[PDB]
């Protein structure tokens, strides 16, 4: 039977969001100088003339 | 009929030698006064004459509205 009072019910969700799907369009990375480009070690990459 | 007529003549010696000093000079500075609004970091600025192209390479990725506001 469709007993009214004993079927409703309280639906309990959040009020507002926003979503956001990508998140690396927030950053703005920049690059030094690449003559002053450094390895995993701390001299340069091409140092030698 | 005479007609005054002080700009450039093309048809000296100098007309393409001076097309090119002339419009590279001009971008050199055209390219500077938008660098008040988006900072970026030129790359080449080839001139030939008036037919020119100049790369400019950017921080973030560039979108639909900075080609927008740079063309305008």
């Amino acid at each position: 039977q469709f007993d009214f009072r004993a079927s409703m019910h309280m639906l309990t969700s959040n009020l507002t969001f926003t979503v956001y799907s990508d998140l690396l369009a927030f950053v703005s990375a920049d690059t030094v100088e690449p003559i002053n480009a450094v390895a995993f070690d701390n001299m340069r990459i091409m140092n030698e003339l | 009929k005479k007609i005054q007529y002080g700009a450039v003549a093309s048809g000296e010696k100098q007309t393409k030698a001076a097309n090119s000093i002339a419009n590279l000079a001009l971008i050199k500075t055209v390219l500077s006064r938008i660098s008040n609004k988006y900072s970026f970091a030129t790359k080449i600025i080839r001139v030939d004459g008036d037919d020119n192209y100049a790369v400019l390479q950017f921080n973030t990725e560039v979108t639909k509205q900075m080609v927008q506001d740079v063309s305008n």
